[PDB]
Formats: C-alpha cells, structure tokens, sequence
C-alpha cells in the first residue's frame, strides 16, 4: 500500500482539528497529529501463522500475512528536521 | 536564535562578502602590475647571460670558482616568501617542497643554510629550528634590488669562501594566472644553459682592464639579478593566489547566506504561530 | 464561472488572476472576521482547501478546456511560507521575469534559467 | 540565602494559576509573577541598627542585620529575553 501523502492527511486533520476548536500545538498541529500517523502505519505489518489460523477460523494454514507501507512525505526546504517529518 | 540573532548574522555575513568581493578586485589589479613589472626584467639577465656565454664559456675559459662543480659539504637556500597572508597554501606548498629536498640532503650528512626573504618564511624557520643566516622583511608590493644586496652578499660572501658548495633559490613560478607552481632552482655553480657563442667566433671584445676582473662581477651581477627576478615572480604569483583564494571565500559566503536565511525563515514562521497561538487561546 | 461558460462551447479558454496572494489574503480577513481559529502562520485553517476548490475548477475537460495565468507574489522572499508552498503545489510551469533582461533591451524580459516547466 | 531555580517556583505557579483558570499572558505565564518574584527578593535586606533594636525591644544594640540573596535562573539556548530571566 502507498500513501501518497501524509503531508495532506495531516494538513485535513488540522483544518478539521482547528475547527472543532481544540487547542493546538507546533506548527498549529493538534496534539494527537503522532496517534493520527501512529495508529495508521502500525497496521502494517506481518503475521504469524497461528494468527491466520485464528483469524480465518482455521481456513488456512502455515502461510504468513503481510502488508507492506511507503507512505509519501513532503518536506519544505529539504528540511528533514520539521515538526511532521 | 530567534529572528533578530540571525537576521543580525546574515548582515555580518554579507559585510564579510564585501570586503571579500573588494580584496579579489584589487588583487587581480596588482597581479596585471606586478607581471608587468615581471616582464620589465627580462633584458638585463638575458644580456648578461649572453655576455657571460661569450666571455665564460667561450672558445677558452677562466677558472672561475663558481663555474666549477666542486664536492658537496654543505648547501645553501634563498628563500622567497610573502609578507601578507591569505594567500593560499602558497607558502605551506613552498616550504614542505623545500623541507623534504632539505631532508633528502642532510641524508647524505650535509648541513644546509637558509637565507630568508619575507617575513612568513622567517616565522616557520624560527619555528621549525631552520638555519636561518640572514634575512631581508617588509618589501611589501615593492621589492627593489638595492634591499636584496644583503642576503645575496652574505651567500656569495660564503660560497667564494668555501663554506658553501652550492647554492640554489626557492621561489614560486608563475605560469597562468589559474596556475603556479613552487620550484627549486640551482644557481650556483652556474647551469650550463646553451648559449653557444661559436657563432660569434667572428669578433671579441677589447677587454678593460681585463677579463678576469669583468667576469667576477658580471657573475656577481648575475647571481643578484637572478635572485630580484625570482622575487618579482613571486610577488605575482601571490597576488594571483590571493585573488583565486578570495574568489573562492566570496562564494563560501555565498552559500552561508543561503543556509541562513532557512533558518531565518523558520524562526520568522515559528514566531509568529506562537505569539499568534498564545494571543487567541489567552482569550476565553 | 465565466469561463467555465466559454468552456462549455468547447473552446480553449485563458483566465488569468491577477494575484492569487490577494485571493488568499482575502480569505484570512474573512476567516478573521467569522472569527475561526488561526492556523500555520496566521493563516486561516482552511487555506489548503479554499486554493484547491478554486484550482481544481480549471482543467481541461472531453469537450473544451482553461488555461490559466496566475501572477504570484511570495511574502518576505519566503517560498516556504504556507501561502507560496500551497500554491506552488497546483502550478504546472513558471515562468520568472528579470529586470537585468530587460535592461540589456531584450523582451520579453524571461529569465531562462529560473523558468521551469514541469 | 540561596533560592535554587525560582526558574521553577516560576513554573509551578503557572500550574496553579492555569488551573484556577487566571487569565494567562506571555509564555502563559499569569500576569502577576513579577509581583510574585518582586516582592520575594525585597525581602534581602540590610538593616541599620535602630531598626534592630526598634524590633529586639532593646535587647540588641548597635549592629545591623542583613540578608543576602543569591537567586539561581536556568536559561533555555542562553536566550535572556525570556518572560522570567
């Protein structure tokens, strides 16, 4: 999966963030713009087979899932030492 | 940090290009002058040294002592430096060439002296515990022969007496004004240098009083002559190390002000969020 | 919209802007004025939003198409500065004009070595 | 007397002025801390003899008391236009 920029989703999180009026952070970002990007990009990952087997309700067996993530960042300047890079 | 450090910083550093910009203007100036001056010393060596091809070389010949390749004891150096820095490795070039030929003697056992023109040279050779014998400083941008006399003097002073066996000048050359090189020439005994005066077999000279007498100081004059051209040489060569080395620092700054004023943006924006966040949530 | 219009007859239409900085200077005064809190550098918290619903509105189309021309001031010689970095995000090409250029008595005064097309 | 980091009894009112919900000023440091730090170290004093026995009911004569102070500042990047240095 590729994520053609995260850059984008935070600017939306940020717009509907500064709507609802909460307080925000660096670069105006809310304060959860971390879980926002964490609880995305931890999905991928790779699974155990006994975690397939479990999942699938035994339907399948010794095969071993994955999901592969390059999520797409833009940064001003070449400045790697922004808040969001 | 915070805008107005660096905003101060970036303007110190343009200045700093200034004055950089300035130094290789007039640098590239003096370098056209003092090749001139490079170029109007030409006719006298060249003269003198067909005189001595006729009277020397010759047909027949004079015994003189410094045209004879006589055992090697001990060696002299005179030595050209600048008096002024930011001129480039020119001087660091200079002496590390020197030092390693100076080694490579003293391997054989043979002591060595050192005769220095401009004050840098007489900085690293108090430092670096060279024989330094005697020494000429502060010809600046107008080097003359009458001040080089001294050193000159000395080294002749010692040669004739034995107590030198050769004698060579280390000197930049100048060969573009994007190129020169650090050499070491011998000077005494004198180079056989062509200049075969067989052609000329049709005349000589009436000598007065004679040749023996004319000869010493023709070579004499030679030897001084050779050292003032090597001194204006170098004096050209620095001034165009001095003007490529600070073409290169104008575009160190160049680049240093592009850094900055990324840095500079981002305290601006940074400011402005913060005092802009702390006015609107400081209200309710 | 009046473009828009002309595309509709299957035309190739050109609509310039005089300046986009102002179209989005305009729409922090109002965001200012409903009163919604600032976002980046002072700039309304929509801002990526208001230039994308004006931008994407000129493209070609099966029956016609717009062009467009849009004169751009950048803050404080900044191009990182939130309004320039989400404009330049939409342009396709640049073409920068020079007053050296100009004074040698060439014109159009474009500098060939600033302009770029992508 | 020697306050080490009135840097941080600095901060430790912010808290308590935040959550008596004080409107907040610079840094969201309530307005007051001058005051606050004011009024602490003119208290380091000295006082001349008549002070002393005016207070000892005449018991101490013919000396003056004194108190020194030696407050200690943490400044962030050596940044000494902060709200507190």
């Amino acid at each position: 999966i590729i994520y053609d920029d995260l850059s984008k989703q935070a600017v939306a999180y940020r717009q509907i963030s500064l709507l609802l009026r909460r307080p925000p952070g660096r670069e105006a970002f809310p304060g959860d713009v971390f879980y926002l990007h964490s609880r995305l990009l931890e999905r991928a990952a790779r699974v155990n087979a006994e975690y397939v087997e479990a999942f699938t309700k035994g339907e399948v067996k010794g095969k071993t899932g994955s999901l592969t993530a390059l999520p797409i960042i833009e940064t001003q300047a070449g400045d790697v030492s922004a808040f969001v890079p | 940090a915070g805008a107005k450090d660096i905003r101060s910083k970036i303007a110190s550093v343009q200045n700093t290009q200034k004055i950089t910009k300035a130094m290789e203007m007039v640098a590239a100036s003096k370098m056209r002058k003092s090749q001139d001056r490079m170029a109007a010393s030409r006719p006298y060596a060249e003269t003198m040294r067909k005189v001595i091809g006729h009277l020397a070389h010759g047909n027949l010949e004079y015994k003189h002592p410094y045209l004879e390749d006589r055992d090697v004891k001990r060696v002299g150096y005179l030595v050209v430096s600048t008096d002024r820095g930011l001129a480039g490795g020119l001087n660091i070039n200079l002496f590390k060439k020197l030092l390693a030929e100076m080694k490579t003697w003293t391997d054989k056992g043979v002591q060595a002296d050192l005769a220095m023109i401009g004050s840098k040279g007489v900085s690293f050779f108090n430092s670096v515990g060279g024989n330094v014998v005697a020494q000429v400083t502060g010809m600046g941008d107008n080097p003359s022969l009458s001040e080089l006399i001294g050193p000159v003097k000395v080294m002749l002073q010692a040669y004739d007496e034995g107590r030198l066996d050769k004698l060579y000048i280390v000197s930049n050359k100048f060969i573009n004004t994007m190129s020169q090189v650090p050499t070491i020439s011998q000077l005494l005994p004198l180079p056989a240098s062509d200049d075969d005066d067989l052609k000329h077999k049709s005349w000589d000279y009436l000598y007065e009083p004679d040749p023996k007498a004319l000869l010493d100081t023709l070579l004499r004059r030679y030897v001084e002559s050779q050292v003032y051209q090597g001194v204006v040489e170098n004096l050209a060569s620095e001034q165009a190390a001095r003007m490529v080395a600070m073409k290169a620092a104008t575009d160190n700054g160049g680049s240093l002000i592009k850094e900055l004023q990324l840095v500079y943006n981002k305290a601006r924006q940074a400011s402005i969020t913060q005092e802009l966040t702390e006015i609107v949530s400081g209200a309710a | 919209t009046m473009a828009e219009k002309f595309r509709d007859e299957g035309r190739d239409v050109l609509l310039f802007v005089d300046n986009i900085y102002r179209y989005t200077l305009a729409g922090t005064e109002v965001s200012a004025l409903l009163g919604r809190m600032p976002s980046a550098v002072g700039y309304q918290p929509t801002l990526a939003e208001e230039m994308g619903v004006l931008q994407e509105r000129i493209t070609s189309t099966k029956t016609g198409s717009i062009t467009s021309v849009q004169a751009v001031y950048v803050p404080a010689d900044d191009l990182t500065d939130p309004s320039p970095a989400t404009t330049f995000a939409h342009l396709d090409a640049t073409v920068v004009l020079s007053r050296q250029i100009a004074s040698l008595g060439i014109y159009p005064a474009v500098d060939p070595l600033d302009s770029t097309s992508r």
